[PDB]
RNA sequence: AUAGGUUUGGUCCUAGCCUUUCUAUUAGCUCUUAGUAAGAUUACACAUGCAAGCAUCCCCGUUCCAGUGAGUUCACCCUCUAAAUCACCAGAUCAAAAGGGACAAGCAUCAAGCACGCAGCAAUGCAGCUCAAAACGCUUAGCCUAGCCACACCCCCACGGGAAACAGCAGUGAUUAACCUUUAGCAAUAAACGAAAGUUUAACUAAGCUAUACUAACCCAGGGUUGGUCAAUUUCGUGCCAGCCACCGCGGUACAC
């Protein structure tokens, strides 16, 4: 008997209410989207996708979706793109339309949303606005000016020149959306990201889509249930209610969901776990038959007769798209010939001593990204003879691995 | 207000007084218990019979 | 467990089951847990009416009288059932409870009267 | 059986005691007021909501006799909370006084005298409670015989109360059981206790002291 | 135990092992309702919120309740006698410190302990005391359950130091096979406080979650097994392979997969 919940059907006209527009901000690495953020808050790479509730002077409320511009989390930034609703791309005319902005345009196009170019970057000299857009042309991003639907607003995120018209044209273009949704009846969201903090449990920041969110309600997601415990706001501060297009980290999650997943509100716990159990029970159809093939393969194989430069790695990340993106570097490896590179394991939080009894099982090296160590931790990995690597950036940590995989040999895999 | 005041008084007065009673019969029966006739007639009842 | 101070008290210690109130007058010491150790259980009472409408109180009035002459307090409740069963003069907050019910009462039917 | 002996707990004791007996604070402290916030500095902690007005608006026992020689000994002194509860003249005569000689205008100590109770004298000379408490006031020379003239009352109290219900229903079951057949009515002698005002001042000798 | 299966070519005896019974934890598969009972694996680390006030000022309480089982012959009996209650005293109740007795398990491949005794007012003198009827020593365990003992982050203690304390309730990270709500009210009982009306209380009460259990219902049954011990197999497929078994054992063209 199928259980699984399902997201409720297209919301009525008349239920249809209006709600705040959500933007993400994609482009490549340091064209000033970061500053661009912040000024718009009004208060040096990005790794994690950010969710925040802006205010603007005309009083409406905007979330922003600020993502990373490294070409890494490519994950990170297909999720924000599906997520959102309207993608203010931001590039530096000095460096030009590159890989990444690229990238984030052919998001846009899957996922279907309207695109605002901000040039960053204008005060400085060699800055082209035009040459943009005319190499946009081919990338069929067609600015206004060339005789386009594209907005495209010069800008100085450092010296919040334009922003206001940056600002404007943004409202414009969500009123002319015209984005409504059902504020109320079951939840409706999607996971922005999730983490363990070692005071709140499993949390997970997200933005909802339908209904709203209070405390006691029956979420599912994945293979993961929960019992809304506490609902906060970037600051911290608890806010008894989340309506649609709201930034939301909410806590009380039994198991930790992956990052883009759904959350559906349901009746009570029971139907929840019901529902889980049916999820994992889909799961485990897929892979038993993935399985099947392979047992036999194995057997047909068996039946017939009748008749080293080895790299193990755990993986401990601060955040679950953080897991995730080092994981796709990982996979990217090609040089398994003359070395190979294992993943033993890979989680969420502190490097802890089953991770570090993994490592000493099979001579494997910890790397952690943006995770701590405590000094027992540290003692048991001396003791033991495993090996601790704390990175807080992408790339040093990329670096490290490279050199730790020449050491095993330098190693031909270029992340890329 | 005022009346709870007296009845608390009178109250407490009265149940002061049982108490008193109450006491003064716990003390009367250890007492007896342990210093009366029937007592010590029976430690010297014992002691004659065993000697 | 020494305690430190405290002093007997004649008092209700609840035991039953959940929705189902029932009591025992044990004399306890007053520091130690309301359901623990208790020097002697002076009594009961079933606050539920029975079959037969009533609240069932046994009061081991020797053993109570003891206890108060050794100089055991008594609690409020343990007073109102004591004043109710008339082994004690009726407590003052019973008398007043009963005279703001009257009043209270009074007041209910005035306004049902009026309207 | 033995037990290893704990020294430091010994030590720690003793030097604990010696440190409190050291350092155990002076009624100046002990008895300060911010009168701004109603509040005990010393610790903190607010006085009851129902003594603000009178912690604004009167003296201390030591504050009236700092005014005067030998501190007032030999006079009487009242308080409000008496003079508005009572009809009788309440006062104690100050026998002794010992300030609060740290206090910047000796307005804090502990006294000794002998109390006249809703007209009734003791007899003996005992401290004085509440003494920092803010209700108080000075009986002056003059007028002092108006205030100290008091005519008793008459002292006819009920010598005996009826028993409750069943115990006079048991005593008199218990009586015939016995076998007299005596019809008096079984009653409660009251004479033997005597109900103390709610008000009447306790022992400061065996009233505690705040430590520090 | 009312016993059963198993040594062997076979019998008898001895003997271990396992089965049958009853609980509890975990796991697989599955599950409708209601009432009640019980509910972290860890003395490892903790975000957050609350858990002690009362009261005409002083005092009193926060030393209680609540918690955990690290440690562990401090619990029980007697002698004496503190503190506390009996409005003051009275002796009565309660119960510390102290003294006497009793007091878990295994290891003797732990057999010697090394001052562990006595007398004297003192000076000092004697050289003694425990032990194969288990001294001394190591390891393990909370116990004798109306409840009791012990601990309160560690250094046995806690002046001092390490350091910044949930073994209070809810909750969390880590860890484990083990995993309850970041509920409501002091209406009831208990405690603190007050002369009292009353106030406070994550004690407690009433709820929340969990087939862990008991009860009751259900007009929607799953789990396990079917060679023997042990209730119960039809036809195929495989063919000493796949596989199954608690013990004996089965599978080489199968009532055991
Ligand atoms: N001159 C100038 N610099 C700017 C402007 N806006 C931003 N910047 C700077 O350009 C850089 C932009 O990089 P960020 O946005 O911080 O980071 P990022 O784009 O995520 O790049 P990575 O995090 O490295 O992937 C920073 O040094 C900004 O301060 C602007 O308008 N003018
Ligand atoms: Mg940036
Ligand atoms: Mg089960
Ligand atoms: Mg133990
Ligand atoms: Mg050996
Ligand atoms: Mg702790
Ligand atoms: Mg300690
Ligand atoms: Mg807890
Ligand atoms: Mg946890
Ligand atoms: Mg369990
Ligand atoms: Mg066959």
């Amino acid at each position: 008997k199928n259980k699984d919940a399902v997201r409720r059907p297209q919301a009525d006209p008349a239920l249809l209410t209006p709600r705040s527009p959500v933007v993400t901000i994609m482009g490549h690495v340091d064209h000033g989207k970061t500053t661009l953020l912040d000024k718009f808050r009004k208060t040096g790479i990005t790794q994690h996708i950010g969710a925040f509730l802006v205010s603007l002077p005309s009083g409406e409320k905007i979330t922003f979706l600020d993502t990373p511009g490294h070409a890494a989390f490519s994950a990170m930034r297909a999720r924000g793109a599906q997520v959102t609703d309207i993608v203010v791309l931001v590039v530096a005319a000095d460096d030009g339309v590159m890989k990444q902005t690229v990238e984030s345009i052919q998001h846009a196009k899957d996922a279907q949303v309207p695109i605002i170019l901000a040039v960053n970057k204008c005060d400085k000299a060699e800055a082209d606005p035009e040459k943009v857009k005319k190499e946009l042309l081919a990338y069929d991003v067609v600015c206004e000016d060339y005789g386009g639907d594209v907005q495209a607003v010069p800008v100085s995120a450092l010296t919040g020149d334009n922003l206001m018209a940056l600002a404007e044209a943004t409202v414009a273009l969500a009123e002319m959306l015209e984005l409504k949704a059902d504020p109320n009846g079951p939840v409706e969201g999607t996971v922005i990201e999730s983490f363990t903090d070692k005071g709140r449990g499993l949390v997970t920041t997200a933005i909802i889509q339908r209904g709203t969110l209070r405390k006691g309600s029956v979420l599912v997601a994945g293979k993961c249930w929960a019992k809304v415990r506490l609902m906060f706001d970037e600051n911290g501060k608890t806010i008894d209610e989340a309506y649609p297009s709201m930034p939301v980290g909410i806590t009380g999650w039994r198991d930790l969901p992956s990052a883009g997943e759904e959350i559906l509100e349901v009746e009570s716990e029971p139907r929840a776990r019901e529902v889980v159990d049916w999820r994992k029970y889909e799961q485990e159809q897929e892979k038993g038959q993935e399985d099947l093939k392979i047992i036999e393969e194995k057997r047909k194989e068996h039946k017939e007769a009748h008749q080293s430069n080895v790299l193990s790695v755990i993986i401990k990340g601060d955040v679950d798209g953080s897991v995730e993106a080092i994981l796709n570097i990982i996979d990217t490896y090609d040089a398994s010939h003359e070395c190979e590179l294992e993943l033993v394991h890979f989680g969420v939080g502190d490097v802890s001593a089953n991770d570090v009894n993994l490592a000493e099982t099979f001579d494997g090296v910890i790397y952690g990204f943006n995770v701590n160590a405590g000094n027992v931790i540290q003692q048991s990995a001396a003791k033991k003879g495993v090996k601790i690597k704390l990175h807080k950036i992408i790339y040093r940590l990329v670096e490290d691995l490279q050199e730790e995989l020449s050491s095993r040999l330098k190693t031909s895999w270029d992340p890329g | 207000f005022f009346v709870l005041m007296e009845r608390y008084q009178h109250y407490r007065q009265t149940v002061r007084a049982l108490r008193m009673e109450f006491v003064s019969e716990v003390q009367r029966k250890v007492h007896e218990a342990r210093a009366g006739v029937l007592a010590e007639r029976k430690a010297l009842k014992d002691a004659a019979e065993h000697r | 467990k020494a305690y430190r101070g405290g002093h007997l008290t004649i008092r209700l210690a609840l035991g039953g089951c959940t929705n189902r109130p029932f009591y025992r007058i044990v004399a306890a010491h007053n520091k130690c847990p309301r359901d623990g150790r208790f020097v002697e259980q002076l009594g009961s009472y079933d606050p539920l009416p029975n079959s037969h409408g009533e609240k069932l109180v046994a009061l081991n009035l020797d053993r109570i009288r003891h206890w108060i002459g050794c100089g055991a307090h008594l609690s409020k409740p343990m007073e109102k059932l004591l004043g109710l069963a008339g082994f004690f003069p009726l407590h003052p907050m019973m008398i007043t409870n009963a005279e703001r019910l009257r009043r209270k009462r009074a007041r209910e039917v005035l306004l049902a009267s009026q309207k | 059986k033995k037990v290893r002996p704990r020294l430091i707990a010994e030590l720690a004791r003793r030097v604990r005691a010696l440190r409190e007996q050291l350092n155990r604070p002076r009624d100046s402290q002990l008895y300060a007021v911010d009168y701004e916030t109603l509040t005990r500095p010393f610790s903190g902690r607010r006085l009851p909501v129902r003594a603000w007005a009178d912690v604004r608006r009167e003296s201390r026992l030591l504050q009236l006799l700092g005014r005067l020689p030998l501190f007032g000994l030999g006079r009487l002194v009242t308080r409000k909370s008496w003079l508005w509860q009572h009809d009788e003249p309440c006062y104690w005569r100050l026998t002794r006084v010992r300030p609060d000689y740290t206090a910047q205008n000796l307005d804090h100590g502990k006294a000794w005298g002998i109390l006249t109770f809703k007209g009734k004298t003791e007899s003996e000379a005992r401290e004085i409670e509440h003494v920092m408490y803010h209700d108080w006031r000075l009986v002056p020379k003059h007028e002092e015989e108006a205030f100290t003239a008091f005519t008793p009352a008459p002292e006819d109290s009920l010598a005996s109360v009826p028993y409750p219900p069943l115990l006079r229903a048991m005593i008199i079951a218990e009586r015939q059981k016995n076998g007299d057949t005596s019809t008096e009515e079984p009653m409660l002698n009251v004479q033997r206790i005597r109900m103390e005002p709610w008000d009447y001042p306790a022992k400061q000798e065996d009233k505690g002291r705040a430590k520090g």
